[PDB]
RNA sequence: GCUUUACUGCAGGCUGUCGCUGAG
RNA sequence: AUACAGGGUGACAACCCCGUACUCGAGACCAGUACGACGUGCGGUAGUGCCAGAGUAGCGGGGGUUGGAUAUCCCUCGCGA
RNA sequence: GCACGGAGGCGAAGAACCAUGGAUUUCCGAAUGAGAAUCUCUAACAAUUGCUUCGCGCAAUGAGGAACCCCGAGAACUGAAACAUCUCAGUAUCGGGAGGAACAGAAAACGCAAUGUGAUGUCGUUAGUAACCGCGAGUGAACGCGAUACAGCCCAAACC
């Protein structure tokens, strides 16, 4: 069974969704938290200095 | 303070609802129960109601049907506004 | 699936946005739907 | 329009709220001639009810009621 | 003539011997039982905490804090380094235990801020010192010539940021000539090389 | 990337010492 | 014209329109600062070993760091006026 | 309103518009009664603290903000024409925290050694000097001076 097309047709699960603190679909319901705004892991926002070139 | 009933819902399938079963449609605050909806009902048309069956629409709103008693005449009540 | 109130909700918002730019928003700017979406060719969020 | 401040205020509390009462219906019915698709509408009114309705809340928690 | 509290002054010069022997002795086990933070009624140096500006009154507060001895606690490369970068067993901290200390007596009163600490001694494996907070909210304090400065808006969670007398001397503020041309007015406005 | 009695180091284990640590 | 900055107006506009010079008004910041005033009371002589911040000053082992070299700053273990 | 439509309406009861102040201000959100992908379930400062009338009665904290700032954690590519000390660099990035600016600050200073200077930042200079360094590559101050701005005080103890 190839990696490729064949092994596409098992996606069914959801696992990102709508984020209820942030609005975007980010919020994996299986881990409930939000990759993007750090909901249900942190009350301070999900923040990185590297989403952006050092001197910026 | 949110209102519970919007407007009548008034369509082919609600008029049917109207002539054939003494039944009232109406598109009514989604916060609203179906106690709220009979008891806003009676008030505001001084009828009384029987029976109330609600949807939450795929418009994001919610729709009711108020079946009013044999007291009352539904094609009468929606025909006064 | 089974979709919740307030997924529901949502759905029903995207729903109301897939109409089109009425006919008189025309005349009145005098001469488009960018959201325009398609239940196939496009995928919601959630 | 028809109805202004002066004559909101010179109202008493009773009468506020049975204004209200009378506003929010005359809406009511005509958000359902609306919904019936009904055409002896007048597009100013229903305007002019909402606006209505705010001034006599907005009068009421002035006066304290 | 000599004040009662130097007698307490006296005793703590040396912690192992006379009287203080035997309470450290003692009073040790049951610290040994207690937790990371514990709030006592009255400090135990009495002649250090007034003069560190400790006083008898509502928002005033002290609290015992234990720490674990030694050096850093650190976790080995799991990522190519240089030799120099690879140490592991000898770095340690930057920061003194007492100031570990008076960061976690902060954290536990939030709300309070810390005016100064000092050591009560320790054992083979942690060290014990006492904090001493204010109640900047307070106004037994906010109307105290001597601690109301303490209630400014830039002195909230100074602790923090090293602007307590512990965090002064671990950040190499103490002389003001030789020595010092890295360290004051900041470490890091000099580069953090003091 | 991998190897080893290549170079140089780092964890880790064994071992002595000092502190914890007292009385006869 | 104390106005020839700039723009608009069916084409190159000081004088068509907005503005522009001059003069004037208000808010914010300076600042609850300066000045002023209220209270407090500065300073000097003689005598008195009454008081004046300890794991500190300082030393040693091990680290880091620094231009700091014997002569940087800091951490840690031990000793210690 | 953007927005030059149709219909209709508002405005001399002075609308529009603008300034200041006020009203309203759904749900989720630090999110705080418990739970939940923005909804639901049965009175709520949840949690941590201070005071305490020991009752959440009175209060504090939490999260955000372009960067700036303070305290901690801390690389490698790279340079040395290899490379290990060194370098890149206390840089990138990470943890914590304050403000409108931070931090520093009234000498157990300096040491143009003096019959001299007199809190602290910062700017110019001192100077690529002193110092460091497989004494290689490279790293690199300070006192002083000219400026800016200036400001000096409060406890602990003695005696009560
Ligand atoms: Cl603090
Ligand atoms: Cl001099
Ligand atoms: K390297
Ligand atoms: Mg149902
Ligand atoms: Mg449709
Ligand atoms: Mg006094
Ligand atoms: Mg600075
Ligand atoms: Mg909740
Ligand atoms: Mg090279
Ligand atoms: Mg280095
Ligand atoms: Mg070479
Ligand atoms: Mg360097
Ligand atoms: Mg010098
Ligand atoms: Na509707
Ligand atoms: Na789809
Ligand atoms: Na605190
Ligand atoms: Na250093
Ligand atoms: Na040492
Ligand atoms: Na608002
Ligand atoms: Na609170
Ligand atoms: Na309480
Ligand atoms: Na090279
Ligand atoms: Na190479
Ligand atoms: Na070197
Ligand atoms: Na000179
Ligand atoms: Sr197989
Ligand atoms: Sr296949
Ligand atoms: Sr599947
Ligand atoms: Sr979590
Ligand atoms: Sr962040
Ligand atoms: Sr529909
Ligand atoms: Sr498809
Ligand atoms: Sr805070
Ligand atoms: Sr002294
Ligand atoms: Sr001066």
């Amino acid at each position: 069974t190839g990696a490729g097309t064949p092994s596409q047709g098992k996606k069914n699960t959801t696992t990102h969704t709508k984020c209820r603190r942030c609005g975007e679909k980010s919020y994996h319901t299986k881990k409930k938290v939000c990759s993007s705004c750090g909901f249900g892991k942190s009350a301070k926002r999900r923040d990185y200095e590297w989403q952006s070139k050092a001197g910026e | 303070s949110w209102d519970v009933i919007k407007h009548p819902h008034v369509t082919e399938k609600a008029m049917n609802d109207m002539d054939f079963q003494n039944k009232l449609q109406f598109a009514v605050d989604d916060r609203a129960s179906k106690g709220e909806v009979a008891d806003a009902v009676e008030e505001q048309y001084d009828v009384t109601v029987e029976q109330v069956n609600t949807q939450n629409t795929m418009d994001g709103e919610k729709k009711a049907v108020v079946r009013l008693s044999e007291d009352d005449d539904a094609q009468e009540v929606a025909s006064r506004i | 699936g089974k979709k919740s109130k307030a997924t529901k909700k949502r759905l029903a918002k995207l729903d109301n946005q897939n109409s089109r730019v009425p006919a008189w928003v025309m005349l009145k700017t005098d001469r488009r739907n960018h959201k325009r979406r398609h239940w196939r060719r496009n995928d919601t969020d959630e | 329009t028809v109805l202004h401040v002066q004559e909101i205020r010179d109202m008493t509390p009773a009468e506020r709220e049975a204004e209200l009462d009378d506003l929010k219906t005359e809406l009511l019915n005509a958000r359902a001639v609306q919904a019936a698709g009904g055409a002896p509408e007048n597009p100013g009114r229903i305007k002019e009810l909402r606006k209505a309705i705010a001034r006599i809340k907005t009068i009421q928690g002035e006066e304290g009621d | 003539a000599r004040s009662a509290y130097s007698y307490i002054r006296d005793a703590w010069e040396n912690p192992g011997d006379g009287q203080l022997a035997e309470l450290q002795w003692q009073r040790q086990q049951e610290w040994r039982n207690e937790g990371a933070v514990e709030r006592i009624e009255r400090p135990t140096r009495l002649d250090k905490a007034r003069s560190q500006g400790y006083k008898a009154k509502q928002g005033v507060i002290v609290a015992r804090v234990s720490v674990r001895k030694g050096s850093a606690r650190k976790r080995r490369h799991k990522a190519g380094r240089r030799s120099k970068r690879q140490g592991v067993t000898r770095i340690t901290r930057r920061k003194d235990i007492q100031r570990v200390a008076e960061e976690r007596a902060s954290r536990t009163f939030p709300n309070l801020r810390v005016l100064n600490s000092y050591s009560v001694g320790q054992d083979g494996r942690q060290k014990w010192h006492e904090v001493i907070l204010i109640d900047p909210n307070h106004p037994a304090i906010q109307n105290d010539d001597d601690l109301s400065w303490i209630c400014a808006d830039d002195q909230a969670d100074r602790v923090f940021r090293g602007l307590t007398g512990a965090g002064r001397r671990n950040r190499g503020l103490s002389g003001k000539g030789k020595g010092s041309e890295k360290t004051r007015p900041s470490l890091r406005s000099n580069g953090g090389k003091a």
